């Protein structure tokens, strides 16, 4: 017996060739392989396979290799690849990618992949599915934030504020053990993942370093602080002691050095490098520079991306009000003109494509939009196809190289540089069960169901007063993992290693997940997955033009963009 | 009036519909959101109406065409689903494929 | 190059479900008055007493039908499927308590059904 | 002096004799007896009554007799009787269903009901109040099912779900150890009483019987895990021991046995019926057999509820929506027709009036309306009326024997079917305080005020901004008792008693009450208050015309129901 | 725009009464909700235009007739309450038996 | 529909901008949140017209002009801002002084 390739990929989801439109893109990924056994699909439903005596082991005690959670048929995409497998979760972790159902009467079962009598089931046969969003620029401004992350597909939030406070309103910062204990107090109510920095400023150690031992999972020096060589020299030195990272967003005015003095001031120590093309920030106008260097871990913020025609004129008008700039000082016209660059903006571009950009970042509520970090990743990977052609490593009329760079921005390459890809960033064996379904349609626009170490936290559904769920009106709603006391057990509160051996859990009453944060400070860009080029990066100071391998790097910007008009109420 | 947590959610449905359809008068191909209000709230205002569940199952098909909607839109809507309260009580309407 | 958003590109060819199984028809015919639909994945061997077939051809074996579908027997209705091989450890447990064992032990499983009246047991 | 009666019922509710209109229903109530001494009502306000020296008693401290709150002249509507009473509460429960106030000057004081310093007034003149209804078919599939249940009088949700994964959107099912544990902490921000089911599927007792340890109250028996004569067999010998319920949703396709086989798999012993009519599933066509066998407790899903003339239109399209149903495959259609059936729908309303199906109940979000339990048990009983005439047992021209069989289904039958009854499911002294108020031109459609434990729970309430509560808009709104830990000491998880016995709150740090399931192997179908009656239910296989006392049972579906248009904005 | 939560929550009241209006138009005898929502907002909008509590309390009683809805909802309403911003502040208007 | 967030709020807006029209249209010179409300629609129902940013910041100066509005509400708005989804994604637009 066969079926056609079309009513298999319509049953089962797709298999090994066939190719997924991503929403209303021109990107295409395509099956590398897949973990089943044709004909011993998983499936659950009235008359399906996964019944007592079946598909459905009847024997095991959930202890005996059976799992809490199989997700059937799903279509991975993940910079370790783009595959079909079922996904098995067991006690909120991942414990199987590969083939779920009962070796009683199957070929192929992945031994502790067992359905038994205590598996739920997940159908993701035709559906794409990611980790979950790792967001490292994160302003803690206003917790309606949190859903808006939820819907595009964000589990993770890492930054720093206390609320709609002006310190909190412009730099991702917790300051002092105060303002973080009662952060780590807020944060026992908010549905995702989160992480503190504190504040990376001072010319003594222990001022900074308490921040650490009071629960700070890292540091942000922010120029509206002081980005003086003393203050990013203290807290990288804190960071080497504490096994943490430090972002930096540098000083744009060059007051107390020009970039070099600021590389200089970093003396080779590893830095997150935030909205590296420096419209968010950062020295006039040559900070992209950074993004070439072996030490940096480069960044980029969410409305620069990509290059559109509207874009500069928002960003003239963005930067005057969020700086209270006066069209009538002819020093803050200079400013805006030495900040934002269309030179820059083109080159941003073209760097995400090269792998010299390894991330993205909202900048949420700050100078970025909290839930476009997946978004406005593929719109760029969908122009660069569009004005640079599938890259050369490309095979078989795929866009799966270029789909692998793109999704290790906002999934991997954030934790690798955070410290946390011990628990995240990925979809691989003995990780979180951080996982976001998508409908393709959807893809990168609006995530399907949001889970959080395996149980739904977010979902597109419909009216709660139903016989079924599907009908009018359809929204994105909190589920039952962000309720009662289960917020604790699906949400992960990531600490440093001091506050974590000093009890600061039990003394604030935490009862969040802990992880822990390391192995920050002896990686580089070479550690980026799919994104590790190092290069002579030049920016004429005259003219703006980005230069790589003595090439100037431009393009032009987009009228529109897919992913946009076609999906949106507003 | 003594709304219901329904009443409540299914009055957004009736807004969104009154926002796509001024934007129809005004001559824009509708996408895939304002699609779904307009035809939503149609099968709610049809069941308002007296009409049966047969009939709005019939009707939604010809609500709007292909020429009224973006490129992709008839595609991206297998289905529209609403529950509304006819004379006999409430009942499920599913308009199949309403946009060719 | 009309956008429909998610939209599938299969690649040429088939797939063949239970690749390199044993594959064996038999004739089922539905004694009852009330219809009988069966999935791909119950031993067959287990299935309706009211279903009368050679039941010693059910043992070991389910329907070669794609994972998840059904075969359909209305009442009175006689009709021939096919059956494919159980793979894995060839264990049954429960469904119908005819095997609870290996598929290997025919005569038991055939003993278990003539008494509990599946019939067909020759 | 006397008072005339339409006076004397719009000061203080209605009294011996008098009638009452449900909603806007043909249903006639009437007053059986009053607990008052006429002339010593008890009421509260300027002037009124209940003040210190008068009707408040100013000696007794709480501990003497004092109630914490009166319900003053409640028209009561219960299986026990339709009568006039106040009704007092104590440390949640209700002690006392007589006369309140002060003996020092009242005569007829029920000795434990003192209006005393420590009493709260709720004014239930011209209510009626019924108990909390208890849904024993729920989904958990969306958080924001559980303010609509609220809304139309229900207090208690039973049945199982993790959010919406597709195992939980078929089936009232929390699988295994991990996931019950989960929905055990989310249960801890539900305003509503819980109780959770566990997959009963299995071949081995182990894999089934840890799911009651871990904290299930109960098992569902569910075609799409294998409904089979194993896992019926299996689950029974579990419920036995552990003395918690199994609901079945039988094998609807007759895949390992027809309707014959599921009950020789039950072997006489105690079971829950699910959506017995077999629209919401089960044995094809005949599944309401079941509702003649003295082991059997017999539950309607609320769709069906009553047959009108959309009703088949409707669940022929809501079967291929749920089912994904092609109508170009034969299968598919012969399945649903054999599935749908208007003889079954049909005689189904008129076994619910002849007391042979005994509950109601949701089946909320996978096939059924998580607010609509109360207001289709109201129309079944009126469509009834209409058809069939008062029932014999009638007298005086009113409905009060109707009314206390069908109030019954969502009340006390529920609640003695789950093993809970003890605790909840009637106004009986020594019951938890579970009330619900209703106005009665809203009766049956939408609660004024729901009591969770003696605290007001949910609300039909305006403008919080006003001088007063009732300006516009007046909605459901959610009230003090699901605030901060008060939701903990106002609702109960029910639980098995191994799990109980073996300390599963104390490990999962579960702050709500604790209920025991308990009592439910040892009942049958005589144990349905109102609703006792076993019969040779004949179901034609090939007409489907539905048999008792070899009389046809059909009627015609009506057009228009009470209860509808003239309530709902949508 | 500085939304409190009563402005929030009020916007809800215009959005029902304009629903409600829409179906009268078409000729449905209004229900319970319908009606409520269209006194409601009708004392509001009055609140706005400056109009005195004395007036709204005269008018209110002349917005919709028996005729102008089903059977029994003259008689489920016994009053009609708002609060609205008067050019002299927040006053509460009550509307005693608005339709006969 | 598959509401987000924002889209669920911003419904709010386009729902006061209406409120407000019909309050300029029976001749009532508008207040604070009335202004603020109908520049704020204009803008997001400019954005879905697929008009630039620049355009928008000229046109939503001429929307209102002091004569629609009470004494004293030209010199409460200092700016309005609101971001849309454009044909190039989503993108703020500020109105500096929208009325004089
Ligand atoms: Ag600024
Ligand atoms: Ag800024
Ligand atoms: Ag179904
Ligand atoms: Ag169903
Ligand atoms: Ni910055
Ligand atoms: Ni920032
Ligand atoms: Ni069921
Ligand atoms: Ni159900
Ligand atoms: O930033
Ligand atoms: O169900």
């Amino acid at each position: 017996m066969k079926i056609n390739r079309q009513q298999y990929a319509e049953s089962y989801g797709p298999t090994v060739g066939d190719q997924v439109r991503l929403a209303d893109t021109d990107l295409w990924i395509e099956v590398e392989k897949d973990y089943t056994t044709y004909g011993d699909e998983a499936n659950f439903g009235g008359g399906k396979v996964l019944r007592e005596g079946m598909g459905e082991n009847g024997t095991y005690t959930r202890t005996e290799n059976v799992l809490d959670l199989l997700l059937t048929n799903a279509l991975i995409l993940d910079y370790t690849g783009i595959y079909k497998a079922d996904i098995g979760v067991k006690d909120g972790y991942i414990v199987g990618i590969g083939k779920g159902g009962n070796p009683d009467i199957m070929d192929g079962v992945t031994p502790n992949m067992i359905v038994g009598t205590a598996t739920e089931v997940i159908a993701a046969e035709g559906k794409i599915v990611t980790a979950g969003g790792i967001d490292t620029h994160v302003h803690f401004i206003n917790p309606d934030q949190v859903d808006v992350a939820l819907a595009n597909g964000i589990t993770t939030l890492f930054g720093g504020g206390t609320g709609p406070a002006e310190g909190s309103k412009a730099t991702t910062v917790t300051p002092g053990p105060w303002n973080i204990e009662k952060m780590l107090k807020s944060t026992e109510g908010l549905p995702i993942n989160v992480g503190i920095l504190g504040k990376g400023h001072g010319s003594s150690i222990a001022p900074i370093m308490e921040q650490i031992d009071a629960g700070a999972a890292g540091l942000k020096i922010h120029e509206d602080w002081g980005a003086t060589p003393a203050s990013i020299d203290r807290s990288l030195t804190v960071a080497d002691e504490a096994d943490v990272q430090v972002a930096i967003h540098s000083d744009t005015l060059n007051e107390a050095g020009f970039l070099e003095d600021t590389l200089r001031a970093i003396n080779g120590r590893v830095i997150h490098s935030f909205h590296v093309e420096g419209a968010g920030g950062g020295h006039a106008p040559d900070i992209m520079a950074m993004a070439g260097h072996p030490n940096v871990l480069p960044s980029s913020t969410n409305p620069t991306r990509p290059f559109t025609v509207n874009t500069i004129d928002e960003h003239l008008d963005m930067l005057m009000v969020c700086h209270h700039l006066k069209q009538n000082i002819p020093e803050d016209v200079a400013f805006a003109d030495s900040r934002i660059r269309p030179e820059t903006i083109a080159a941003e571009d073209i760097l995400h494509d090269l792998g010299i950009i390894s991330m993205m970042s909202t900048d949420a509520l700050a100078m970025g939009r909290a839930g476009e970090m997946v978004l406005r990743t593929w719109q760029t990977a969908d122009k660069m196809k569009k004005q640079r052609g599938p890259l050369a490593e490309e095979k078989n009329g795929s866009d799966n190289f270029r789909a692998k760079r793109y999704v290790s921005k906002y999934t991997i390459n954030p934790a690798i540089a955070q410290g946390i890809a011990h628990e995240v960033g990925s979809i691989e064996e003995g990780k979180f069960a951080d996982l976001v379904l998508w409908e393709p349609k959807f893809f990168g626009v609006k995530a399907d169901r949001v889970i959080k170490g395996g149980i739904i936290a977010y979902a597109q559904i419909g009216d709660p007063s139903a016989s079924i769920p599907t009908p009018q009106p359809v929204m994105g709603r909190r589920m039952y993992g962000t309720v009662g006391d289960l917020i604790h057990d699906t949400n992960i509160t990531f600490m440093s290693k001091s506050s974590i051996q000093q009890g600061v859990p039990a003394k604030l009453g935490l009862k969040r997940r802990i992880g822990t944060v390391k192995n920050c400070r002896n990686i580089g860009k070479k550690d980026m997955k799919w994104n590790d080029v190092t290069t002579d990066i030049d920016i004429n100071p005259e003219t703006y033009e980005v230069k790589v391998d003595g090439e100037v790097l431009t393009c032009e910007p987009v009228k529109e963009l897919p992913m946009a008009q076609r999906y949106f109420l507003f | 009036m003594h709304l219901n947590p329904a009443e409540k959610e299914k009055l957004q449905i009736f807004l969104a519909s009154e926002l796509a359809l001024k934007r129809k008068a005004r001559g824009l191909k509708l996408n895939y959101p304002e699609a779904v209000a307009i035809i939503t709230s149609f099968i709610m205002e049809g069941a308002r109406d007296g009409k049966t569940v047969a009939m709005l199952m019939e009707e939604g098909k010809h609500v709007l065409t292909r020429d009224d909607v973006m490129e992709g839109v008839p595609e991206m809507i297998d289905d529209i689903q609403a529950e509304a309260t006819f004379p006999d009580g409430t009942k499920l309407v599913t308009v199949h494929n309403p946009i060719s | 190059n009309y956008i429909v958003p998610g939209e599938y590109r299969v690649a040429e060819g088939e797939i063949e479900i239970n690749a390199g199984r044993e594959k064996t028809t038999i004739r089922v015919s539905n004694t009852g008055d009330r219809p009988i639909q069966v999935g791909s994945h119950i031993h067959f061997v287990e299935v309706n007493k009211e279903l009368l077939f050679d039941r010693a051809e059910g043992i070991g074996r389910r329907l070669n039908i794609p994972s998840g579908t059904a075969a359909r027997f209305e009442p009175g209705e006689e009709m021939e499927v096919e059956l494919t091989e159980l793979g894995g450890n060839r264990e049954v447990f429960g469904i119908s308590d005819l095997t609870n064992g290996s598929v290997d032990n025919k005569e038991l499983i055939l003993q278990r059904a003539k008494e509990l009246g599946y019939k067909g047991v020759e």
